[PDB]
């Protein structure tokens, strides 16, 4: 009783299609094929489920190709939206003893129509040191860097949702307690600095 | 209290004075699986028996081989005796080597 | 809805004491139940079985009097992480057989220190929106830093006029480390909440930032000079601006 | 044909003493046994495991364990809410035949006090046609549990096969093994006036089809009375078969015996004279 996820990570855009693989071994004649998906709380979320004497399984976005003499068991994931960027489990069981595969973390991209790439200096607080800066309304195509200063912090990119507005947009902060820290260097190693708003 | 036990007594081998045996008593065909059987040497029932394990047909019905190893000897007899729910008194089956 | 509770969800505790983690089936008996186990980035590791009458089944290469298992009855299921360390720092989870296949516990967070004069509440802080972001884009961004906890056991929340919000927010999946040379090393997280710039020139307009840490209970040892870093919620707070 | 048979004999004096004892055969060859005071089963058989790893065994264990209790705990709150009296007896008749020649058949029988009451129908219970009303309330709460159904199914078409596969493969020798019988002659009790009961012993062949009948010549006697084929503990079978005659007529009869474990030679036995 085996499961390998070669995969590690996948990266998609909105509303296209993904498929995630899934090789097994077992020494039974008759299974189940799980798929689970891994919140950030660490929470099991059940996904599919496929039977080894059954018909290709289907539930809403989710669809199995299962291939029994090759012994793999892919999950397409249709439409893809941003709440699906999790890490899913491929697993292998009899009477609920589960067996797990590695993993693959999927990302999924929001489609970003009219990028406006900015560097922006945010009001300190009163009751902080620390100056913050936000890179924000770029393409999801940018990676952004870690910092190469080890009292400077940058996050990895976000994604946030204006519900009501059907907006969507990334953004990166960085911040420092350093006097040399300005918004102007500080996302440098990430963007082309003529291609990003800099207010005066 | 559904079905009366068939009582069959018999030997593995044909009997021949003297010579060591084995006496089978094979109760059949009863239910419920409650039973008590004890093979007998001229009334007294003998300690070394062994038993197969409690099985049943496609009817439902119980079985069991009761056998004990034994010398087969003239002016000896050897009985088999059954107590079910459903009968009277114990039923004591007698072996007849004929 | 889940059917099995994993109590507690999340555990801080001193090297070489013995943690105690139980899985209950709410409302139908269990005469089984399966541990896991989770390293950070890591898959799910079946550790044992649980059974009614009999003993626990470890699996091949687990430490068997590293972890007493205990079917106390056919509604609960113990794990004692016995003389924990730094290394048992992990996610256990729990499973009972049902349903289509199992139903799982939503998991233990636990970590394990050296000393407990290694936890630290979060300090909290909101930095209000730019005005050069205003003017460019009609939105207003705000970010909230959660810095110098330990460990990462914490919840940031953002509420607007007393009510939490989900739109327009986005906090790190994964806290930074304030050294990331350092073993004890402060965590540090931040969050997003965007508005549209109107909603945010209304000075009536209140916006929180609220970070759950989870620390020390009632029952363990503080010595120190400064306030027992216990369970406890910190929050930084700005009003709109006209 | 090899059916393999698994069957359980449950009783309950009362709602605290019971006792559930199971056992398995291939055939006419008792290949397992597990008793009510066993946390495992008994393997009789050097070959009884199949090709099942000692990781799927623990499995197939496993699962009786959790059932035999499970098993126990319903059929005391059936009996509680149905309102149904002690002493019950439930017995259970599961299993599969393997057919190289076409696919595979499975079976799931329970009785109740010596009938049936249910049976596994593809995915579900299914009551039998002449059964209480009690029966089919039962029913309703049996397949509401669809993961117990799942793993019926499982067992009865996934786990049968693979396990009857395996011991038709590890036990070729022990079931293709063949004991010849041994035959005599005795003189039963007078069934009339001048008339005399023949009677053939034929004991300890294997396997269980034989064919026992007294003839005059190559002229099979039609009065031949078989009696019942009868086992013996070293896993060989009896058969008695009589004949009533006139005590003159005796003289010229013989007992033939045909069995598979004979080569080419039928046992001939004559009525001495
Ligand atoms: C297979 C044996 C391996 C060894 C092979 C070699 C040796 C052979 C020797 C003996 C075997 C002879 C027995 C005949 C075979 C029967 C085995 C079938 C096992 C099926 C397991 C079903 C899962 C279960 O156990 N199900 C339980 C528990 O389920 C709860 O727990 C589960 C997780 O553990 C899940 O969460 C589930 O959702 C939840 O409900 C049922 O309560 C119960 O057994 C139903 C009874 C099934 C039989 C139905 C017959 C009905 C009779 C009652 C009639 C009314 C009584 C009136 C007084
Ligand atoms: C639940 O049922 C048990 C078991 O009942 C027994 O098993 C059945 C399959 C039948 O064969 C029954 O006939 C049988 O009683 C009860 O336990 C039994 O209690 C009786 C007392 O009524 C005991 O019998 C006594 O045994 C002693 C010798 O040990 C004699 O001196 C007496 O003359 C008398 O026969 C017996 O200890 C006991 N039997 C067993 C096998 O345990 C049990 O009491 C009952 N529970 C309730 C609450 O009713
Ligand atoms: C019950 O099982 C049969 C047979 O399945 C085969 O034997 C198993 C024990 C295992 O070895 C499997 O790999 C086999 O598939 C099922 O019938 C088969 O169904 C599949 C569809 O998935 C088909 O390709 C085959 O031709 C069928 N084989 C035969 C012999 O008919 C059947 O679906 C199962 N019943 C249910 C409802 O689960
Ligand atoms: C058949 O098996 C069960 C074991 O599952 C017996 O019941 C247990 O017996 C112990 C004795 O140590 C008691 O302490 C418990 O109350 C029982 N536990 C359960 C789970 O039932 C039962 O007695 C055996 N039946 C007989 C009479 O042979």
């Amino acid at each position: 009783q085996k499961v390998t996820q070669a995969q590690s990570s996948v990266s998609m855009p909105v509303r296209k299609a993904v498929t995630l693989n899934c090789l097994y071994e077992t020494s039974w004649w008759s299974y189940y094929i799980f798929w689970y998906k891994q919140l950030p709380s660490k929470e099991m979320i059940f996904l599919i489920r496929q039977g080894s004497d059954e018909q290709n399984a289907k539930s809403g976005r989710y669809s199995v190709n299962f291939k029994k003499a090759a012994k793999s068991v892919a999950l397409t994931i249709s439409a893809l939206q941003l709440e699906d960027s999790a890490k899913y489990f491929c697993a292998l069981g009899v009477t609920g003893k589960l067996t797990f595969g590695q993993g693959t973390i999927l990302t999924v991209h929001p489609n970003i129509q009219n990028p406006d790439p900015a560097v922006y200096q945010l009001r300190d607080s009163k009751s902080s040191d620390k100056s913050v800066c936000l890179f924000t309304d770029f393409d999801s195509q940018t990676n952004v860097s870690q910092s190469k200063d080890s009292d400077v912090y940058i996050t990895d990119k976000c994604v946030l949702d204006m519900r009501s507005m059907d907006f969507k947009s990334n953004s990166a902060v960085a911040w420092s307690n350093k006097s040399d820290f300005a918004c102007a260097n500080a996302f440098n190693n990430s963007i082309i600095p003529e291609d990003t708003f800099f207010p005066s | 209290i559904q079905r009366t036990p068939k009582i069959q007594v018999y030997s593995r081998h044909p009997a021949e004075n003297g010579k060591s045996n084995f006496l089978n008593c094979y109760v059949s065909g009863f239910h419920p699986s409650d039973i008590e059987v004890d093979l007998l040497k001229n009334g007294e029932r003998i300690e070394k028996v062994e038993h197969s394990d409690l099985s049943f047909s496609k009817d439902w019905s119980f079985y069991l081989l009761y056998y004990t190893e034994f010398t087969p000897t003239e002016k000896d007899e050897y009985a088999c005796r059954v107590n079910h729910v459903t009968l009277s008194q114990p039923k004591i089956v007698k072996w007849d080597r004929d | 809805g889940a059917v099995v509770s994993q109590h507690p969800s999340r555990v801080i505790s001193k090297s070489g004491t013995s943690v105690k983690i139980e899985c209950r089936s709410l409302d139908f008996q269990a005469t089984t139940m399966f541990w896991y186990r989770q390293f950070p980035k890591q898959s799910l590791m079946l550790m044992a079985t649980s059974n009614e009458g009999s003993k626990a089944t470890y699996e091949q290469g687990v430490e068997k009097d590293k972890f007493l298992i205990n079917h106390a009855s056919l509604t609960l299921s113990t794990l004692t992480v016995t003389s924990a360390h730094p290394e048992d720092s992990s996610f256990y989870i729990c499973s009972a057989p049902g349903g289509v296949g199992a139903f799982f516990g939503q998991g233990t967070r636990l970590t394990v220190v050296e000393d407990l004069k290694n936890v630290f509440p979060p300090e909290v802080a909101v930095f209000e929106p730019s005005e050069a972001e205003i003017s460019h884009t009609q939105k207003a961004t705000l970010v909230c830093l959660a810095t110098g906890f330990y460990p990462d056991h914490v919840e940031l929340s953002w509420w607007v006029n007393g009510k939490e919000v989900h739109s327009g927010v986005c906090t790190d999946p994964q806290p930074l480390k304030e050294q990331p040379a350092l073993n004890d090393s402060r965590y540090a997280l931040s969050s997003r909440l965007r508005v549209s710039a109107t909603f945010w020139q209304n000075p009536r307009n209140h916006f929180r930032c609220q970070v759950q840490f989870y620390g020390l209970s009632e029952n363990d040892e503080w010595t120190q000079d400064r306030a027992k870093p216990v369970t406890q919620i910190v929050s930084a707070e700005a009003w709109g601006r006209a | 044909l090899f059916p393999l048979r698994c069957l359980q004999i449950s009783s309950f004096a009362n709602s605290s003493w019971t006792r559930t004892d199971g056992l398995a055969w291939l055939g006419e060859l008792q290949t397992h046994s597990w008793s009510n005071d066993s946390d495992t089963v008994r393997s009789l058989k050097p070959w009884s495991q199949g090709t099942f790893s000692d990781q799927q065994w623990e499995t197939l264990q496993h699962i009786f364990r959790v059932y035999r209790s499970s098993f126990t705990r319903d059929v005391k709150e059936f009996a509680k809410m149905l309102r149904l009296s002690y002493p019950l007896e439930l017995q259970v008749s599961a299993g599969c035949e393997v057919h190289p020649g076409n696919a595979s058949n499975n079976f799931f029988h329970v009785a109740f006090q010596g009938k049936d009451i249910l049976s596994f129908q593809g995915t579900s219970w299914e009551p039998t046609q002449e059964a209480p009303l009690w029966v089919n309330l039962a029913i309703q709460v049996l397949n509401q549990d669809k993961w117990t159904r799942e793993t019926v199914q499982w067992l009865l078409n996934g786990t049968c096969p693979q396990f009857v596969s395996g011991l038709l493969e590890s036990g070729k020798s022990e079931l293709k093994k063949q004991v010849k019988p041994k035959a005599w002659l005795s003189r039963g009790p007078s069934p009339g006036p001048g008339r005399l009961l023949l009677v053939c012993h034929v004991s300890g062949f294997y396997p269980k089809p034989v064919w026992v009948k007294w003839m005059r010549g190559e002229q099979e006697q039609q009065g031949t009375q078989p009696g019942d084929i009868l086992p013996n503990a070293d896993e060989t079978w009896y058969l008695r078969a009589t004949l009533d005659v006139v005590a003159g007529e005796a003289a010229g009869l013989s007992c033939r015996v045909k069995h598979s474990s004979l080569e080419g030679q039928d046992i001939v036995l004559y009525w001495p004279r």
